[PDB]
Parts: C-alpha cells; sequence; structure tokens
C-alpha cells in the first residue's frame, strides 16, 4: 500500500495550499483512494479500475500515455513545460484536474469526494506517516554512510597494497 | 468557416475542452502548413479520407502536449465558379506565359 502526499494550490484560493494524498495498492492502474485536506477538514474519495477504465476509453487516448498523464498530475512529478490546475467546488464536492496550454484548457480527469466526520484522525495519520518516513530516510542514511566510509577505507588500504605487490 | 461554426465543430469532435476558436485555428494552422509547404517531414498527423454522399470528409488526428487532437473538415463539391477561377484560367495563363 504505497501513499504519495502533493501540494497543490487551487485556483479559487491561491492564498492557500492544499495538501492531497493518493494511495494505490500495487499500481496506480488499479485504482486509488485520494483525500484532500488544507488543515482543518478533509474530504476523501475511491476510484476503482472501471471509472479509470472508461475514462480513459472515453477520451480516445491510449491506455498507456493515460496513467502517465494521471502520475504526472496527481503525484506533482512533472517537467517545466507543462502546468496542471485543480478546481474544488465545495458546495457540489466535485474534484477536477486539467492541463492548462496556452489559453487552451484540456480536462484531463474528474471525481466525486465525500466530507469526512473525522478531520483530526486524517491530519494525525498523515503526520504520523511523514514523521515515520523521515525517521526511516535517517537511518537508511546513515547506514549507507557507514557502508561507503567502510568501503573508501578498504580501497585506502588495497591501494598500498598494490603498490607493495608492483614494488616487489 | 468562420469562426462560429470552429467552436461548435470542436465541441462536438473532442470533447471536454474549454479554448476560444482563435487557439483552435492557430493550433490547425501550425499542424497543416508544416506538412503542406514540405513532405516527408513526420509531424504526428494522421490523414484520412472518406466519402458519403457527394460530400468530402478529411479526418486529421495528431496530439499536441501529448494529448488527442481531432479536425474533421466536411468539404463539399466546389462550384463551377470557383472551379475555372482557382484551375481553369490559370492553366491557360500558364501555358500561354511558357509559349511565349
Amino acid at each position: 500500500m504505497e501513499r504519495k502526499i502533493s501540494r497543490i494550490h487551487l485556483v479559487s484560493e491561491p492564498s492557500i495550499t492544499h495538501f492531497l494524498q493518493v494511495s494505490w495498492e500495487k499500481t496506480l492502474e488499479s485504482g486509488f483512494v485520494i483525500t484532500l485536506t488544507d488543515g482543518h477538514s478533509a474530504w476523501t474519495g475511491t476510484v476503482s479500475e472501471s471509472e479509470i477504465s472508461q475514462e480513459a476509453d472515453d477520451m480516445a487516448m491510449e491506455k498507456g500515455k493515460y496513467v502517465g498523464e494521471l502520475r504526472k498530475a496527481l503525484l506533482s512529478g512533472a517537467g517545466p513545460a507543462d502546468v496542471y490546475t485543480f478546481n474544488f467546488s465545495k458546495e457540489s464536492c466535485y474534484f477536477f484536474f486539467e492541463k492548462n496550454l496556452k489559453d487552451v484548457s484540456f480536462r484531463l480527469g474528474s471525481f466525486n469526494l465525500e466530507k469526512v466526520e473525522n478531520p483530526a484522525e486524517v491530519i494525525r495519520e498523515l503526520i504520523c506517516y511523514c514523521l515515520d518516513t523521515i525517521a526511516e530516510n535517517q537511518a537508511k542514511n546513515e547506514h549507507l554512510q557507514k557502508e561507503n566510509e567502510r568501503l573508501l577505507r578498504d580501497w585506502n588500504d588495497v591501494q598500498g597494497r598494490f603498490e607493495k605487490c608492483v614494488s616487489a | 468557416v468562420d469562426t462560429s461554426v470552429v467552436s461548435q465543430r470542436a465541441k462536438e469532435l473532442n470533447k471536454r475542452l474549454t479554448a476560444p476558436p482563435a487557439a483552435f485555428l492557430c493550433h490547425l494552422d501550425n499542424l497543416l502548413r508544416p506538412l503542406l509547404k514540405d513532405a516527408a517531414h513526420p509531424s504526428e498527423a494522421t490523414f484520412s479520407c472518406d466519402c458519403v454522399a457527394d460530400a468530402l470528409i478529411l479526418r486529421v488526428r495528431s496530439e499536441l502536449s501529448g494529448l488527442p487532437f481531432y479536425w474533421n473538415f466536411h468539404c463539399m463539391l466546389a462550384s463551377p465558379s470557383l472551379v475555372s477561377q482557382h484551375l481553369i484560367r490559370p492553366l491557360m495563363g500558364m501555358s500561354l506565359a511558357l509559349q511565349c
């Protein structure tokens, strides 16, 4: 169960930075759970395989690149030549994200979310997951540093060893 | 075709768009001009032709920024005046110039 957090600036409220978490089981094709939050309230929704397949079919685009576009948009991993915009209608709880060209707005995806009744639980879970990831990354980095020091020492010794061997 | 029908046909062909006619026509020109001006220039521009009833449906499919872009020319048989003014008189002009 992999998760990814991203920062999105909705067009409606540019001055506020919203957080969007997307969780998928094994691959992005199998459906995902999306939770949007702003620090006080959260909305959660789910997308299954059927919905993504139908959306891909409707667009008349090859399904091999629809998943790539969704990965580049929802997960916030994209180059400088592409820009995405997200809009969230509160009353209709409708969340759609699109790709913005030069005055050529193309729609990419649209979902519907439901207001959660335990915002504190969602925020606490997000913070706890972030802290756990930070700790694991720090431990892994320390281990890698130790291994690198060991390898450097071994190479430094073997240099002089080779010097002596060639001398003899 | 004028600008009014461009938006309608764009809505019908490729949905979920929010672009004005000007940008659509600019994209169409940028796609078409390179091919017509010079050939043997791969530009991911699939062209197809069909006939239904005294009409010519010319379908062009392209990818802009990695997204589909479809357009259809619903050409109809030209009037005698246009055909003459565009092919007949110029041809005789060239023939006479070459004879001179």
